[PDB]
């Protein structure tokens, strides 16, 4: 009964167990005559048998099945608008996977299935190359070149049934746009088989805002045309009468709080059956009812369309269950961070009641830390009890840190060999470590900041900072005072509200100024509470030890943070020396940036960014010249030189040069300028008032796949810097720097595209009220951080 | 050839350094997966993903021996090695010598190393590799016991007296012989004394009686 | 290396087992299974060169 | 000073459901209207505690706890309420 | 002095713009240049004969476009540049700002016989100030054009290490100084550079490094820059660089570039940006 | 996308038309597929446009031009078109045209200003065929709404089982001894009487049951003509389905479905399909089936028999006078350079062909 010559030649080439031991012919072959669905078409047909001839006896055995060559990783050459990511599931779903050989008759199952993947455009007959491989064996590679069958151009879009409105208003209200203007990029003719559910839902809600509750189609839709250049759209809208929405009565007890829901559900008499208001009134069970203890409410409302008196009313229901208590909170995914670093930005703890405004308040505070970006809410209910629900938050645990020696820009502060070894957030304890050892053309600023954001229970932060400036002010478009400074300060911040960031803390400040040029603006500070410096030479050393007390306040009502569209950012910064230090002064600085949008999609925002500041001595003394305010280039008033707005420098005529150079911005020299000597070098002032209006209208350059990076803006700046202790009666023939002078204003264009080598802040401006001594610049960019 | 790999089967990586015999394992499986001499090298995908410290990558082939070979004599033997590839994800090399306690972290990788050890002692009463797990499960017992203790430590720091008493009772039902229950007992009397309920607080009032440690 | 274990072999060291009692009175864990080792342990041996063939 | 967030402890308490409870009610009727308690005391018996403790910003703490003991059958549910904390 | 170092500063501004293959456009070999997220910030110094010194910081920013054909890679796109040379030898102080734009294209064939075309136009405003010379301001507004044509082949010696030669001809229509205290003429610079590029690359499981080199040689044919006309130049430009793209990395190696003996010798142009995400 | 334009073959010049008046009527046709064909009746050439204006012409040079405004629908700041795409057909001195805005007009031959209009729930896309005082208007939704010639009082509507995946609705229904045969928009044949439309019989004629992955198969814009008691309907990828008029159940197809219109001329019935090749199918047997595949993908229009030749259009405005028995005779001229999209007609010895720029010619050859 068992045939001995079932094994053939060449069958043990690739598979010796999947093509030889996958048949019941050995050890248990019972049927011999009607062997049609027992051996060849029962289990062996799935493996490698796709032939037609039945296995007969040995006297007429001429089967001789040859093993077909296998298939390798087929590289799809000629990728015409198709990627290799989505072109992967067409081989094992309906076809032959790797390992098993192509039997040269199931290739139609491989072929039919590639044209059934192109459903975004509607190619029902795609030119797929069904050819034979020239090479015989040894991991052959098929030839699969995909091409386009038809085009993707639409002819026209027409609408009928305009009984109350016009025709051209509905094109701009939809997502269809076939015209490109001179101020945008979009407006091309593109069709999609998945966008039909996007433009039709806004059509029904548009006419539902006019009282037409009987808005329905006449049993027809858009015919499916898979790009035959013969498309034809027809939407026959029907409208009725503008009804009037009456008052909404409360039917049933809404969890014992039905008396507080009537004052918001009731509307003014004379309002129509609005379409966008009935959607925004069914979610009113979470602002005051779902915040008590309820997690999963069920409230329905049916429309009572009464065409007799044109009065439509609605009845509310409630299908609430139990009190929906809260159980223990699980935190999964904390690999690189600890569990205690994220348990305080929640505002919803265990053994309490679930609030609707207690979950998203902790979700927006867990995402603003910057440790991860994938934050979700998995409110899983226990199957044992209908109460004591569990909440599970999602994390991502992304990395942070920076080390690199990226050179900066070259137009404001010169070449910057910024080292910047930014050792970021630590091993999980939540410690904002920061080191920035930069080196610009005029400074060598280094930092070491260790900030603990939660030193106390609720929100108090304690963090120190060590700095060492050692900056040379001759290269910062100033005159003199090459200053070598260092110090150490701590800051204990006390938040008083959800948006206020009041801070306090002491700090030591050391200063060592040398090579100071004799001038009237800075020697008035040295004359007050100090010795008379040597006017015969340079190198006038002056050491200063301070123990100032720093305070501040920050109002950060903002929505996005990176590119803000609505909100205000107020920041205050002040300091005052304690009695016991060297000098006695105080200074305050007020920053204000308000984003006001004038549209609904948050793309047309007016930015009223202002800037203030004031500082003076504490009676009988003067504010030091190394703490003055500066209005300069692309930080306060875009369109001028770096630190040029303010009072200029008038020098003292003496022979105080070291090796007697030609000028060195000093009178009484070999040139002969003895009396009435002045210059145009800014020295800063006691006060500063800078205001700027800005428009954030978008750019007509990039509208293809990204729009949240390029931020083209138009602005109009304004600024002035004056001194408060300048004598107006002692010095004649000089411009009086003792009053708020003429405002220096400018305007131009801006750009805030983020580059991979740091954020690029480009701002080209043109000065409008440039005066004497104020040098102006045009191209002011900023790259490298 | 089946003899070109068995001739160097005694020459493992004790003489070569890194990459002399790694690619020699992927030789016979690409030609025939049902050979008499090739069956020992085709089912070695769980070590080439494990040797290069790719611990989440090697976890995709742990469920292989359950479906194809249920009558193997080493089913009781492969239930121990599942904890070796899961406890490496529990503790990291960064917090190894820095003195950082890894108990206040995600215990998800500790339960994956526990579910195979739980079926090992309940599935077979007399196994062959169990006494090495007794020194290994005592490290997994005290690791996820100090996790809920740190949650109970934080709730006393905020003032949540109801939230802390639900965590210590979560440590009172499935932690009989760990170290974290010795310090969680003063956390019970602190929450009960701050609350007005004092019907049972006198029974849990005394803590330090004889255990002076 | 066929029968060999490499990578992070730092799981060999551990902490000793400590056993405490309930001196407060009838406070015993009664519901185990989700985080607790069962009451029995078993017996076995120790060694290396794990059979990693499924 | 520093502001305090909402510190809610225990389960919710309503003035209408706390009055309509008698002595000797079974565990099914108490855990149906009021719900399951968030306090589980396995010390000897199985007693239930219904604490209504909330702490808003800079207003101190409040507490309204209950003490309902049970037995193996679910009787002797004596009313022991403390609406005024000390 | 007047025509050797005071008015000959326009030739060094023209020589600070020409660069190598991967410096005028970036890493375009085996790199998908679809998005325009690239920036080439390069700083350095240079010194010539006669006590001359230069300090330039040339940045680059632009956007490219990828377009494939039948074996002919056509990568188009435009860019904008900005160069700030602090030329101050002994008597003056340069504060130029070479702000300009320009586009480029590629003709990468199958056998590595690429014909790269680069065209850019820059305009620099000078702010020279003659110290110890009794002069004032010398603000100019001259312009510069560039019509370079990069040509080169590629010899696949090894599967990981490649050897490629280079032959570029750079054309310009610069004017010079019009208010030299003297007029100028429209002379065309003919800066040409030949040489081979020694390449070496490695890879791994998920990381890849690149260790390039270079032994190019500049040889210009025509040089008649007069505002006295200039002479010929002959120098070698050794440029050894390194790059590495690991998944927890961006860059690792430096961008060393040194010039040989000649008229103007660029000293060093190290542009290392080794940072780390951990 | 998948194939390019075919090259120009050799030409045979035996006749050359000289006179061809170029009157740019309307404001332009555009890239819109419609069935606005010119008509010739009582030595008046009728030329309309989608803008709303219609201007009559003459057969000699194109005089007697009047400009009226029937489709304006705006009297506030400007005018607005109605997208007329029905067709210009004359029947008893009344021109009945269609529109894409669900409007049916009745243009008069006296002045053309007085034009009564009715409201139809469907869109007018088919050619308006008027017979027995009823204007048969076949919409794209499959409904059949007849209109009276005087006022349009009764409007009976009948619908068939029409599924999705349809292209157009430009099938023009004709009548046959009171039984108005309607070209089905679902691969069906509807031979119904034109009174109310009670009895509806359906027979699937396409190969949509055999094929599974298809896009457009149950849609043809063809007209059924009935000669010698034998009907002739068409289908996509099918063939002729020459039934009896008595609602039979027996059917037979061969191959090579068409989308354009056809004409019957004795035994050699000319056919033009999507491959832009002309052939002559017989009644039964398939005798001397010659092909014309040398002019493929050139946008061939509906052929007409003009002086013993089949003249068709082209995508660039060329001419191809195809022979009637074999088609080996090719004649090319130059009357336009824009292109030919409107299917021409043949009546009263004048070739009325409209191009894509809104001009009509009178080729006499």
């Amino acid at each position: 009964f068992v045939v001995k010559d079932i094994h053939f030649e060449g069958l043990q080439r690739v598979a010796v167990g999947a093509a030889l031991l996958s048949m019941p012919v050995r050890t248990g072959d019972t049927v011999n005559d009607e062997d049609i669905s027992n051996t060849i078409r029962a289990l062996f047909a799935t493996g490698n048998f796709e032939d037609v001839r039945v296995l007969r006896d040995g006297d007429t055995l001429l089967v001789q099945v040859k093993e077909r060559p296998t298939i390798a990783s087929i590289t799809f050459s000629g990728n015409k608008s198709v990627k290799d990511d989505m072109l992967k599931q067409n081989l094992e779903a309906s076809g032959v996977r790797v390992g098993e050989s192509l039997d040269r008759t199931t290739i139609a199952d491989i072929e039919k299935g590639l044209e059934d993947f192109y459903y975004s455009v509607g190619k029902y007959s795609a030119s797929v190359k069904a050819v034979v491989t020239p090479l015989p064996r040894n991991r052959v590679d098929l030839k699969l070149v995909f091409q386009e069958g038809v085009s993707a151009e639409i002819q026209q879009i027409n609408i009928v049934g305009n009984h109350a409105f016009t025709t051209d208003e509905l094109i701009s209200h939809f997502q269809l746009r076939d015209e490109v203007p001179w101020w945008n990029v979009v407006g091309d003719r593109k069709y999609q088989k998945q966008k039909l559910a996007g433009d039709l839902e806004t059509l029904r809600s548009y006419y539902l805002d006019r009282g037409y509750a009987r808005f329905n189609i006449d049993s027809t839709q858009v015919s499916l045309t898979p790009d035959k250049k013969g498309i034809y759209v027809t939407v026959n809208i029907t409208e009725g009468d503008q009804y009037k929405l009456s008052g909404v009565e409360v039917s049933g007890n809404l969890a014992g709080h039905s008396a507080e829901i009537e004052q918001l559900t009731k509307i003014e008499p004379g309002e129509l059956y609005n379409g966008t208001k009935v959607t925004k009134m069914e979610d009113d069970i979470k602002k005051l009812l779902g915040r008590y203890g309820y997690a999963y409410p069920r409230v329905q409302s049916m429309p009572e369309i009464n065409d007799a008196d044109k009065t439509v009313k609605l009845r509310v229901n409630v299908d609430a269950g139990n009190r929906f208590y809260v159980r223990k909170i699980r935190f999964e995914g904390n690999d690189t961070s600890k569990d205690a670093v994220l348990r305080r930005e929640m505002r919803q703890m265990e053994g309490a009641w679930l609030g609707s405004d207690l979950v998203d308040q902790g979700k927006e505070r867990l995402n603003r830390l910057g440790f991860f970006e994938t934050v979700d809410t998995d409110t899983q209910r226990v199957p044992g009890s209908p109460d004591q629900v569990d909440v599970v938050y999602k994390v991502k645990e992304r990395n942070t840190g920076s080390f690199c020696f990226g050179i900066g820009y070259g137009t404001e502060s010169g070449v910057s060999f910024q080292a910047g070894v930014q050792q970021d957030n630590w091993l999980g304890t939540g410690y904002a470590v920061g080191i920035n050892g930069t080196k610009n053309d005029y400074q060598t600023y280094a930092e070491l900041s260790v900030t603990n954001p939660y030193f106390t229970v609720d929100g108090v932060s304690l963090g120190g900072r060590l700095f060492y400036n050692d900056f040379q002010a001759d290269d910062a478009d100033l005159s003199d005072y090459t200053n070598k400074s260092y110090g150490t300060d701590v800051t204990l911040g006390f938040p008083i509200n959800e948006y206020n960031s009041l801070r306090a803390g002491l700090g030591y400040v050391h200063n060592s100024l040398s090579n100071m040029q004799p001038q009237v603006a800075m020697w008035r500070y040295l004359y007050s509470m100090g010795e008379h410096p040597s006017t015969s030479d340079q190198d006038n050393s002056f050491k200063t030890d301070d123990f100032t007390f720093n305070y501040g306040w920050t109002y950060n009502k903002l929505d996005r943070g990176y590119f803000p569209t609505d909100g205000s950012r107020v920041n205050l910064t002040g300091k005052v020396t304690i009695p016991g230090s060297d000098n006695e002064y105080y200074k305050v600085t007020l920053d204000t940036a308000t984003y006001v949008p004038i549209d609904d999609d948050h793309k047309w925002v007016v930015l009223g960014r202002t800037r203030w500041g004031y500082g003076d001595g504490l009676g009988g003394k003067e504010m030091p010249f190394y703490e003055n305010f500066y209005a300069g280039g692309s930080s306060t008033v875009r369109g001028f030189q770096s630190n040029t707005i303010g009072p200029k420098a008038v020098y003292f005529p003496h022979q105080a040069s070291n090796y007697d150079p030609d000028y060195d911005y000093e009178c009484a020299t070999q040139d002969g300028a003895k009396d009435l000597c002045k210059s145009d070098d800014a020295v800063g002032g006691n006060a500063m008032a800078v205001a700027s209006l800005e428009f954030i209208t978008p750019t007509p350059f990039i509208s293809d796949k990204y729009a949240n990076s390029v931020r083209t803006s138009f602005f109009w700046d304004m600024g002035t810097v004056w001194d408060t202790n300048w004598d107006s009666s002692q010095y004649s023939g000089y411009p009086d720097y003792s009053d708020p002078s003429n405002i220096r204003m400018s305007a131009g264009i801006a750009l805030q595209w983020m580059s991979p080598l740091g954020p690029l802040v480009f701002s080209y401006a043109q000065p409008f009220k440039k005066y004497d001594g104020d040098k102006a610049e045009q191209f002011q960019f900023n790259i490298g951080k | 050839p089946p003899n070109e790999i068995y001739a160097t089967a005694q020459q493992k990586l004790q003489d070569g350094n890194w990459r002399q015999a790694i690619t020699q394992l992927e030789a016979l499986d690409n030609r025939y997966p049902f050979g008499p001499y090739s069956q020992q090298v085709q089912l070695d995908l769980i070590y080439a993903y494990y040797k290069n410290a790719d611990l989440p990558l090697a976890q995709a082939a742990i469920d292989r021996f359950i479906r194809l070979n249920p009558t193997h004599p080493n089913i009781d033997y492969v239930m121990y090695m599942r904890g070796l590839t899961n406890m490496a994800l529990d503790d990291s090399a960064l917090q190894g010598f820095f003195g950082v306690d890894r108990s206040d972290r995600d215990p998800q990788h500790a339960r994956a190393a526990f579910s195979d050890f739980s079926k090992l002692v309940r599935g077979y009463p007399n196994s062959q590799y169990t006494t090495d797990a007794t020194k290994r499960l005592v490290f997994l017992k005290d690791r996820l016991a100090k996790y809920e203790y740190s949650v109970a430590e934080y709730y006393t720091e905020r003032g949540a007296w109801v939230a802390v008493v639900n965590r210590v009772e979560g440590m009172l039902r499935d932690y009989p012989d760990t170290q974290a229950t010795r310090d969680a007992l003063p956390l019970m009397e602190n929450a009960y004394r701050q609350m007005q309920m004092n019907a049972q607080a006198e029974k849990v009032a005394k803590i330090i009686a004889a255990n002076s440690s | 290396y066929k029968r060999q274990v490499s990578g992070d072999e730092a799981y060999l060291e551990a902490a000793p087992l400590a056993e405490l009692h309930a001196p407060a009175g009838m406070i015993l864990p009664v519901t185990s299974g989700d985080y607790a080792i069962p009451v029995t342990n078993g017996s076995g041996a120790v060694g290396k060169a794990l059979d990693i063939r499924p | 000073v520093v502001y305090r967030p909402d510190i809610n402890q225990g389960n919710y308490l309503t003035a209408n459901d706390v009055s309509k409870i008698r002595v000797g009610m079974t565990q099914q009727q108490v855990a149906y209207a009021l719900g399951t308690p968030l306090m589980s005391d396995p010390f000897g018996t199985n007693t239930w505690f219904y604490v209504f403790r909330q702490q808003p910003g800079h207003e101190g703490v409040t507490q309204q706890t209950l003490t309902l003991t049970f037995n193996s059958s679910g009787v002797l549910t004596n009313i022991d309420n403390k609406p005024a904390l000390s | 002095r007047n025509a050797a170092a005071l008015f000959s500063v326009d030739y060094k501004a023209f020589l600070n713009e020409v660069n190598n293959l991967n410096k005028r456009m970036g890493d375009l070999r085996d790199i998908n240049g679809e998005a325009g997220a690239w920036a080439r910030i390069m700083s350095g110094t240079g010194s010539a004969s006669g006590g001359f010194s230069d300090n330039y910081t040339h940045v680059q920013v632009g956007v490219d476009k990828k377009h494939e054909l039948d074996g002919l890679d056509l990568f188009t796109g435009f860019t904008v540049t900005h160069t700030d040379s602090s030329a101050s030898a002994d008597v003056f102080s340069g504060k130029t700002k070479s702000v300009g734009a320009g586009l480029y294209a590629s003709a990468m064939f199958d056998s590595g016989a690429y014909i790269d075309l680069i065209g850019k136009y820059v305009h620099h405003d000078n702010e020279y100030t003659a110290t110890f010379a009794g002069l004032g301001t010398r603000d100019y507004s001259t312009h510069s054009w560039y019509a370079g044509a990069e040509a080169g082949y590629r010899y696949h010696v090894t599967e990981d290490a490649w050897i490629e030669p280079q032959a570029e001809l750079v054309y310009g229509s610069v004017s010079g100084k019009q208010f030299a205290w003297m007029k100028d003429k429209d002379y065309n610079p003919l800066i040409g550079r030949t040489g081979v590029d020694v390449g070496k690359s490695f890879s791994g499981k998920d990381w890849k490094v690149t260790a390039r080199a270079g032994l190019g040689y500049q040889f210009d044919l025509l040089a008649n820059g007069e505002t006295i006309k200039g002479e010929k130049d002959s120098r070698m430009l050794m440029s050894v660089g390194l790059n590495a793209e690991i998944r927890d990395n961006v860059r690792f190696g430096l961008e060393f570039e040194k010039s040989a003996f000649g008229k103007y010798n660029v000293d060093n142009a190290v542009n290392a940006n080794f940072c780390y995400s951990f | 996308d998948v194939v390019k334009m075919s090259p120009l073959p050799t030409v045979e010049n035996q006749f050359t038309p000289t006179t061809a008046w170029s009157t740019s009527v309307g404001s332009g046709i555009g890239n819109f597929y419609s069935n606005l064909h010119p008509a010739l009746a009582d030595n008046v050439v009728y030329a309309a446009d989608r803008a709303g204006l219609v201007k009559a012409l003459n057969a000699d040079d194109g005089k007697e031009i009047w400009s009226v405004s029937l489709a304006e629908k705006d009297g506030w700041f400007s005018k607005e078109p109605a997208l007329l795409s029905g067709g210009v057909t004359v029947s008893g001195g009344h021109v009945y045209i269609g529109s894409e805005k669900a409007q049916v007009y009745a243009l008069n031959t006296s002045d053309g200003t007085v034009a009564w209009q009715t409201k139809v729930a469907g869109e007018a896309l088919s050619r308006p065929v008027v017979s027995d005082g009823l204007v048969l208007i076949h919409t794209s939704n499959g409904q059949l709404q007849a209109l009276n010639e005087a006022d349009g009082a009764v409007k009976w509507t009948v619908n068939l089982d029409m599924p999705s995946l349809s292209l157009r609705g430009e099938s023009a229904p004709t009548t046959a001894f009171g039984a108005a045969v309607v070209g089905g928009d679902n691969g069906r044949v509807s031979a119904v009487l034109m009174e109310q439309g009670q009895m509806i019989w359906q027979q699937r004629i396409s190969q949509a049951t055999g094929s599974t992955e298809i896009d457009r198969l149950s849609d043809v814009d063809t007209t059924p003509v009935v000669v010698n008691g034998v009907v002739f309907a068409l289908a996509y990828n099918g063939n002729l389905t020459a039934l009896d008029l008595r609602s039979g159940q027996i059917m037979w197809k061969r191959e090579l479905g068409s989308v354009n219109d056809f004409i019957v001329d004795g035994n050699r019935i000319y056919l033009v399909d999507q491959n832009d090749r002309v052939m002559a199918l017989t009644i039964d047997g398939g005798v001397t089936l010659w092909t014309q595949s040398d002019l493929l993908h050139r946008l061939l229009t509906s052929p007409v028999l003009y002086n013993g030749n089949l003249v068709v259009g082209d995508s660039e405005g060329y001419l191809h006078w195809i022979n009637v028995e074999d088609g080996r005779f090719v004649a090319q001229q130059k009357v336009d350079s824009s292109g030919f999209q409107t299917e021409p007609v043949a009546a009263d010895g004048k070739l009325l062909i409209q191009a894509k720029d809104g001009t009509v010619y009178s080729i006499t050859r």
